[PDB]
RNA sequence: CAGGUCUGUGAUGCCCUCAGACGCCCUGGGCCGCACGCGCGCUACACUGGCGGGGCCAGCCGGCGCCCGCCAGGACGCGCGGAGCCCCCGCCGUGGCCGGGACCGCGGGCUGGAACGCCCCCGCGCACCAGGAAUGUCUUGUAGGCGCCCGCCCCCACCGCG
């Protein structure tokens, strides 16, 4: 069935953060289809990539955090 | 992120994806009756720290673990409470339902014959026995 | 007024912090493997969860005001329903032990006064829940 | 928690001028105006404040269809007991609007609020009663009886 | 809405559907019991996101629960604001109008195709999307919210994808064979 | 001395005539306003059948008990003057207390 | 006899009006049969409605 | 094996109040707390009369006491229950000790469909 | 209407028993025995969820305090005193899995003269991934979801009436 991630994002990891970036918007569980990450696993690379302003959370809500890059508009 | 695969304890196999707390949640099946962090994730633990909860685990009331959250609490051969997981918990119960049939009682009966023993209702949910 | 404007949930939260900086407290031994609740069969994993548990009995006096209610009422303010039967759920209590072992804690330290039957905020700890709410405020 | 002496027994002295109320499915709302800075406390909670973070909108729409003048100089006190969670934020909101009446009913301009406020949203001065039916034997709500067996 | 997309220019494309829909008395928040189920044709005058979020609180469950429901439809809005740069409103007017299905073959054995009215276009438009959406919200990841925006967009275009817009058209389709 | 006095009817028709005739016995004897306390409902829901036959009918059976509230600063004598003095219903409850 | 009859303790509570021990109601203090106090609640003052 | 961690023979000379601790919960409230009755103890009495007289005697202990938990003297005593028609014999075995007789004592007869 | 109730009664005819009683008490069992079929229910099948850390509002209407105990409870005194759902924030991440809790094995309590009753703690982890022919009740504070109270109660509600 699906892949457990296993949080295995390593040289891979950059790259991953890379169409994390591209993407217009990014949700926690938007990742987690796109590329098998566990939906928790999306959190925590996600936080990383706000920390850097990469993306801007529209939203903060107990399940959905809804990010789009406040960056990508250059 | 560091990341190892699957790992063994008391001959069962743990997923190193899944939480620890998750991971441990059962042990050969009938394992579940500390110091290593619940959230690190199977993978993520320790030879170190599994060696530490390995002890724990032989000899819960050796680390502050109560003699109620015990697996067993009065035994019927030493008088004491202990935990026992795998192989163990299966040959006590068998000890347990070999001492119910030893002696007649309604508990050795009910348990061969594979009615509920301590239940009710026999006569409408038993169904498919 | 002041801890009343503050967001309850916010103040507990940051004042259960502050009280463990402050040694207000300082959790006893049963509390690391002990489950709040004869409803919860889960231990709380927030590991700070005395301290949590410890801003909300002193703030909830400070809402008694002058009530001196005891252990067994704010017990009922942590309650929640026990599940895992096939019959349907009802509301439990929290553990009293933890409960009865903050108010008295709290007592010794002198941040809450036995004026009668329970406990209301202490004078000397009336200061401390508007001090904190202060903090917050700026 | 039910129609008790609790109206005025929260409050010795300072004594409130402008007496309201707001009240709907059981949960009673008792509100007293001291016109002071025009502030909005709710159950010693401030208006701005609500448990309810998305219910915060519903309570801010009398003051949302008048201008901040009408809100300038009311100071209201507000009690809500009984009842539940959203009948107490729907409570609130008529109470707050029977406020605002009771400033302005004596001149014709009591009109004027009325009319505004309720073209926005009815109820926001008036109380729809809707009160709970009774469970009759034979089933186990009013509208619900028990499945029938045979037929 | 919820403190964001004002109806200033926000209005109905479709004449019939226009009659029957709300795009100006919204109260803030999609809240407010106004007994729109009251003498006959009330739903007309009811705020059609109250409309949608009253759809959500059904099948069992969520039922009744309108809070978490119109936080919920308050997440797909943000959804379809930021994927479509529009405000969620006039996208939702449409998605709705083209959802409900002009042609029905009712029993009127056999079947007859009969003209729908455009009340019963407006409440199946509403239905179908929040089906469309709770079909796809079952043991999948996408949350609840992600499908019901997910099939908003694609209904104010008119795509079949949408579950909505594909209901829509296999009830015209044997309504044109039973005619 | 202030003494109080309980007045329990189960008809409010036959205690109303008794609350109007506590205030024109007791008026120089200052007698309490009549606070009336809430209705206590002893309700018993019974099966209307002798048996269980039939659809399972229930007979609602409610007894309504009222009380008011009165105190009176008189005489050790004056109360048992009021005492006759208040108009004699049958099936009521008096109380004297102090 | 006397260590015979009556040597068990239980509850007897029965109707006052009838004797049958069983749907006793004592609900408000009523020892009372409820198919007996369906004969005789009008005398206790209770009404339908 | 040793019951309770008291081997069996420690057993037979042990005491019921020196066991207490190591019984059941229940045994511990009825023994230890709530004390037993008149027909137990002379029950109990009669048991140890009977073993004690030894006259070669097949009394088999006839009892209607299914109430009685058993007490690590009565081991090697053929009791006998009333299930509710006859006296269904019970003999006394180291990990029966502080059990009642009623679980041992066949109450009905198995279904046999 | 030969619908149901003579088994609610000092309502009762006819009738039956009446001293080894078909009278009453006393003891032990049975109604709860289970290859199976069905009726009313309750809990499910997960992420519009479980987890659980706080906020917080009930109504028929209503008691608590102090210590001891993981609890269950208990000791000790006094008159007192209030849900769930939801709300926010974590967490798990579509995996019969962190859903579900059926059964089972140690114990710890309680009520009673006594469990064979219930409660709790550590285990244990059955089916069940949305249910065929059929069907059942409903249109505003309604369906549903969600708790609570009382009745009968020594203990005990997936029940009834609320």
């Amino acid at each position: 069935v699906d892949y457990p991630t296993l949080f295995a994002d390593e040289a891979a990891m950059n790259e991953a953060l890379k169409f994390i970036k591209n993407s217009k918007c990014i949700t926690h569980t938007q990742i987690c289809e796109r590329l098998r990450v566990s939906v928790a696993l999306a959190k925590r690379v996600m936080r990383q990539l706000v920390k850097s302003g990469d993306f801007a959370i529209v939203s903060k809500s107990s399940r959905m955090t809804i990010f789009k890059n406040m960056t990508k508009k250059e | 992120n560091d990341y190892r695969d699957l790992l063994r304890m008391f001959n069962t196999n743990i997923q190193g994806k899944v939480v620890l707390e998750c991971a441990l949640v059962g042990i050969k099946g009938i394992g579940r009756r500390a110091n290593i962090d619940v959230h690190k994730r199977a993978g993520e633990l320790t030879a170190a720290e599994e060696d530490a909860l390995m002890k724990v685990l032989e000899d819960p009331l050796s680390h502050g673990i109560p003699a109620w959250m015990l697996n067993r609490n009065n035994d019927f051969e030493s008088g004491k409470d202990m935990h026992i997981l795998v192989n163990t918990i299966a040959s006590t119960h068998r000890a347990d339902l070999e001492r119910l049939r030893k002696t007649r009682c309604e508990r050795g009966v009910r348990h061969h014959h594979n009615l509920k023993v301590r239940g009710q209702h026999t006569k409408s949910t038993g169904r498919r026995g | 007024s002041s801890v009343t404007r503050v967001p309850a949930d916010v103040f507990i939260n940051s004042f259960a912090a502050h009280l463990k900086n402050r040694g207000i407290i300082k959790c006893p031994a049963f509390t690391d493997y002990v489950k709040t609740g004869v409803s919860r069969q889960y231990a709380p994993r927030d590991a700070d969860w005395f301290y949590i548990k410890a801003a909300s009995v002193i703030r909830h006096f400070y809402i008694s005001g002058s009530h001196s209610i005891g252990v067994a009422g704010l017990a009922r303010k942590y309650s929640s329903l026990q599940k895992g039967k096939t019959t349907p759920h009802h509301t439990k209590r929290a553990s009293c032990k933890v409960i009865r072992s903050i108010v008295s804690q709290f007592l010794g330290q002198k941040l809450l006064i036995a004026g009668e039957r329970g406990r209301h905020i202490s004078p000397n700890g009336r200061k401390m829940v508007e001090d904190f709410a202060e903090g917050l405020q700026k | 928690d039910l129609l008790e002496r609790n109206d005025i027994e929260v409050r010795e002295r300072d004594k409130y001028t402008v007496h309201t109320l707001g009240k709907k499915k059981n949960s009673v709302a008792v509100a007293f105006v001291k016109a002071g800075k025009g502030d909005i406390l709710v159950n010693n909670v401030p208006l701005a404040l609500v448990r309810p973070e998305i219910l915060r909108t519903k309570v801010s729409e009398p003051i949302m269809i008048l201008g901040e003048s009408l809100f300038k100089g009311l100071d209201m006190n507000i009690k809500v007991a009984g009842g539940g969670h959203v009948s107490q934020i729907y409570a609130v909101r008529q109470a707050i609007s029977r406020g605002v009446l009771a400033s302005v009913k004596d001149e014709a301009a009591r009109s004027e609020l009325r009319a505004k406020l309720v073209s926005y949203d009815r109820q926001l001065v008036v109380s729809d009663p809707r009160r709970c039916e009774a469970k009759k034997f034979g089933g186990r709500g009013a509208r619900a009886r028990r499945q029938k067996s045979y037929r | 809405l919820f403190n964001k997309w004002p109806l200033t220019d926000v209005k109905c494309q479709d004449e019939s559907l226009e009659a029957y829909i709300s795009i100006d008395n919204h109260s803030f928040v999609p809240h407010s019991a106004g007994r729109w189920s009251a003498k006959r044709f009330r739903k007309a005058k009811c705020p059609v996101v109250e409309r949608l979020t009253n759809s959500l609180m059904m099948h069992g469950r969520n039922s009744g629960k309108k809070l978490m429901a119109m936080k919920t439809v308050g997440e797909a809005f943000e959804l379809i604001n930021l994927y479509t740069g529009k405000n969620p409103v006039q996208v939702l007017v449409d998605a709705v109008a083209n959802s409900g299905p002009r042609e029905d073959s009712c029993r009127i054995v056999r079947r007859q195709s009969v003209d729908v009215s455009p009340l019963r276009r407006v409440n199946i438009g509403i239905y179908n999307i929040a089906t469309g959406a709770r079909k796809a919200a079952f043991r999948k990841v996408r949350p609840f919210a992600e499908c019901l925006a997910e099939e908003i967009m694609n209904a104010a275009a008119g795509a079949d994808k949408s579950y909505a817009i594909s209901q829509r058209n296999s009830v015209e389709r044997i309504a044109v064979s039973n005619r | 001395q202030k003494y109080t006095i309980i007045v329990v009817g189960k008809d409010l028709k036959l205690v109303e005539r008794y609350v109007k005739s506590i205030v024109k016995e007791g008026r120089a004897f200052g007698i309490s306003g009549p606070c009336r306390a809430p209705v206590r409902r002893l309700t018993i829901t019974t099966r209307k059948s002798p048996c269980g036959e039939g659809t399972n009918t229930w007979h609602r059976f409610e007894l309504r008990m009222y009380k008011r509230t009165f105190w009176v600063t008189c005489g050790g004598n004056d109360i048992s003057t009021i005492l006759s003095k208040t108009v004699v219903i049958p099936g009521i409850q008096v109380t004297v207390e102090v | 006899r006397e260590t015979e009859f009556c040597t068990h303790i239980a509850h007897k509570r029965e109707c006052r009006i009838c004797g049958n021990y069983n749907s006793v109601y004592r609900k408000y203090g009523l020892f009372i049969c409820r198919r007996c106090f369906k004969e005789n609640a009008g005398k206790i003052g209770f009404v339908k409605l | 094996p040793n019951f309770r961690g008291v081997e069996v023979e420690k057993l037979a000379t042990m005491k019921i109040t020196d066991i207490l601790p190591k019984l059941n919960a229940r045994c511990r409230r009825r023994i230890g707390k709530h004390g037993l009755s008149m027909k137990h103890l002379r029950f109990v009495n009669k048991l140890r009369l009977r073993r004690a007289a030894q006259p070669s005697k097949p009394k088999i202990v006839r009892t209607h006491l299914r109430d009685m938990i058993i007490f690590p003297e009565m081991i090697g005593m053929t009791v006998s229950v009333y299930n509710g028609r006859q006296f269904i014999p019970v003999e006394i075995k180291p990990p029966m000790v502080g059990r009642a007789l009623r679980e041992y004592s066949m109450s009905y007869k198995i279904v046999s469909h």
